[PDB]
């Protein structure tokens, strides 16, 4: 029995060991309570405004659309404290942890951005934070590992399985199953068992609410489409949610195409995987023919979650949202173009969303369209990766 | 078939607990795994619980995580595990054989088709580790349609609603993991499948204790796997140590 529906059509659910069900039910009840509590909402609003820096700008891009009938805005989650959208919902989940009388936080991270957000929220709010991270990810994300550690979090390398994000997700669930009386599991995306897809959406939905108010103020109408990258689905559902009932507004999610869909070296399970059951949910998966879970490949570290949030799978199935992919090379070009033409260095994850908007523009340059790209993070963290690629090619 | 019903009736005749070892199929290789399993049976195992290697065993601790890694290193697949199950049943007609599965492996090629293959090879029960009773309906229904017992865990944080559900939904045995006497007597009150204690069963005294508390027996969830891990370099010593261990654990069920 739950208070809220755990499914989005056929997708979602609570596929955890029975031992974890009380933890999920407790969290759902606390969330439902919190959402009706003006005091909780005021504390959340205060952290968002005065600590994280909301509202974030909506920037009209002055140069990249020249000579076309596209008007492109960027929702600037790159300017949030921590440098990505991840900060929004960590602040809400840390408050839920306190509401439940928890003193400890567990989080998983792949690229390290969710880990940093979890660490900063835990430091501010007096929670003891431990972060599981695949050993392969720890090795390749020493800067983020160090930030997490500077902020007082314990970073625990995970050596089981593939030593990547999925394996870290498993370890976090294993810990929580034993520790949930005192620890909260701060899941980093709009996936996993109910109630996480619901909570993460509601704690990211200010992205879309602000975008709607800003675009109305500036243009006097809604956007033709809003465009966001999809790793597990949090920044995209945060942008989408407030527009779902505005049926004229396109909702476009961009999965990583990696080396190309046809190579199989990609991270686009929603359109190119197969429904399975893993990490607490029924959703499209990267998986072998005989049902072993596989990794997502992308140049971008943060588009590594090898499934996708069940609400995206649902929105796709009913035709409300459309999902596409963008390759490594397309993302890299969009990165370079935004740096040179707008003076904004975008995360490589976000660069996938931008690349698809640039394609919408360039393919049909006389089509009038008002687009918003969710710029989920800044790309400082990516300049070494980009540097190394541009040298290898011989561009530098 | 009625393999659990027949086993418990026979054990009840002999005032005896069941002892049930867990091992991972294909660990550390197919051949050696087959020999390991025949050694457990020869040594007195009353039933088997057998894991199929899965990439992401999110209900398992390190011992079993490492068993999965060894089996993968040997290239073991679910198809090979089912070939193994058919051979095991062909050798041993009455021993109850239970699988411990992850949901994706059951769902992958169709839930119904999974249970139909279980029936074809002679499996008696399936515990799906990441399916709580709340999500269990299509699994239990397919199990029962194919003469397979669906096995549920009654965890340490179980409440009355859960006890009633597990009692109603489960068959074969209840996997027991609030006072222990309370859970066991409540399960009997609710006409649940006989309870096997599965929490940290690694020594003879724990087998005796489970029976004394009123459980029908005990499941060693990882102790057998630990013996495999420790004896990898010595296949013959591995079998000897497995024999000694299972013999001792079974002796304790009297
Ligand atoms: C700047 C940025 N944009 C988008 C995404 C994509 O995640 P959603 O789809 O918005 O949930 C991420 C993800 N990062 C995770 C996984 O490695 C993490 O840090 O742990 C990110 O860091
Ligand atoms: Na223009
Ligand atoms: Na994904």
């Amino acid at each position: 029995t739950t208070l809220l529906n755990p499914y989005f059509g056929e997708f979602g659910g609570m596929y955890v060991p029975q031992i974890l069900m009380p933890a999920l039910n407790q969290l759902e009840e606390a969330f439902v309570s919190a959402q009706k509590d003006p005091e909780f909402q005021a504390q959340f609003a205060d952290l968002l405004k005065n600590y994280a820096g909301r509202p974030t700008a909506l920037t009209k891009c002055q140069n990249i659309t020249a000579g076309t009938r596209t008007t492109l805005y960027l929702k600037r989650e790159d300017l949030l404290h921590g440098g990505a959208h991840k900060t929004n919902q960590v602040l809400g989940q840390a408050l839920l942890a306190k509401r439940m009388g928890k003193s400890e936080i567990i989080a998983e991270t792949g690229a390290g951005q969710h880990g940093v957000a979890s660490a900063l929220a835990s430091a501010l709010l007096g929670l003891k934070c431990r972060i599981y991270m695949g050993a392969k990810d720890v090795e390749r994300q020493s800067p983020n590992v160090f930030r997490m550690r500077l902020m007082g979090a314990e970073v625990i390398p995970v050596h089981s399985g593939s030593a990547t994000l999925k394996d870290a997700c498993n370890e976090a669930l294993r810990d929580w199953s034993g520790s949930y009386e005192t620890a909260h599991y701060m899941l980093g995306t709009a996936a996993g068992p109910h109630p996480y897809p619901t909570i993460v959406r509601e704690f990211q939905r200010m992205i879309g609410e602000e975008t709607k108010a800003q675009i109305l103020d500036k243009e006097g109408r809604l956007p033709d489409a809003v465009i966001a990258c999809v790793g597990g689905g949090s920044n995209a559902i945060g942008m989408f949610a407030d527009f779902i009932n505005d049926t004229s507004v396109g909702l476009i999610g961009v999965e990583p195409g990696g080396h190309g869909i046809e190579t199989g070296e990609h991270g686009a399970p929603l359109k190119h995987g197969r429904v399975g059951i893993y990490f607490g949910m029924k959703a499209p998966m990267m998986q072998t023919a005989d049902g072993q879970i596989e990794e997502s490949y992308s140049i971008s570290a943060g588009l590594d979650f090898p499934s996708v949030g069940p609400q995206h799978a649902y929105l796709n199935s009913i035709g409300r949202a459309d999902y596409v992919s963008i390759t490594d090379d397309e993302a890299l070009e969009a990165f370079k173009t935004l740096c040179r033409h707008e003076g904004i260095i975008p995360a490589l994850e976000s660069s996938h969303a931008l690349a698809h908007a640039l394609k919408m523009m360039r393919e049909q340059p006389e089509k009038e369209q008002l687009l918003v790209v969710n710029l989920s993070g800044r790309g400082d963290k990516d300049i070494f990766t980009v540097h190394d690629i541009l040298k290898a090619r011989g561009e530098i | 078939m009625e393999r659990y019903e027949n086993l418990f009736a026979q054990l009840n005749d002999r005032r005896e607990g069941a002892f049930v070892p867990f091992v991972t199929l294909g660990d550390p290789g197919i051949e050696q795994s087959l020999k390991i399993i025949d050694t457990l049976i020869d040594a007195g195992a009353d039933a088997l619980e057998l894991g199929v290697p899965f990439s992401d065993p999110l209900a398992d601790g390190p011992t079993i995580q490492n068993a999965n890694l060894r089996a993968f290193a040997a290239g073991v697949t679910p198809a090979q595990c089912f070939e193994m199950l058919a051979l095991i049943r062909e050798k041993h007609p009455t021993i109850p054989i239970g699988l411990l599965m992850y949901a994706n492996l059951v769902f992958n090629n169709g839930i119904d088709a999974f249970y139909a293959r279980c029936e074809q090879v002679g499996v008696d029960s399936v515990l799906v580790a990441d399916v709580p009773v709340e999500e269990s309906a299509p699994f239990r229904q397919a199990a029962l349609r194919h003469n397979i017992a669906p096995i549920f865990i009654c965890p340490p944080n179980a409440d009355d609603d859960l006890l009633r559900q597990v009692a109603s939904y489960g068959r074969g045995y209840t996997y027991l993991l609030l006072p222990l006497h309370h859970l066991i007597e409540k399960l009997k009150e609710y006409h649940a499948a006989p309870a096997l204690q599965g929490f940290g069963i690694s020594s003879p005294e724990q087998v005796s204790a489970a029976v004394r508390a009123g459980a029908a027996g005990a499941i060693s969830g990882s102790a057998i796997v630990k013996i495999i891990e420790k004896n990898l370099a010595s296949p013959k010593q591995m079998l000897a140590e497995l024999r000694s261990f299972v013999s001792a654990m079974k002796a304790a069920s009297r």
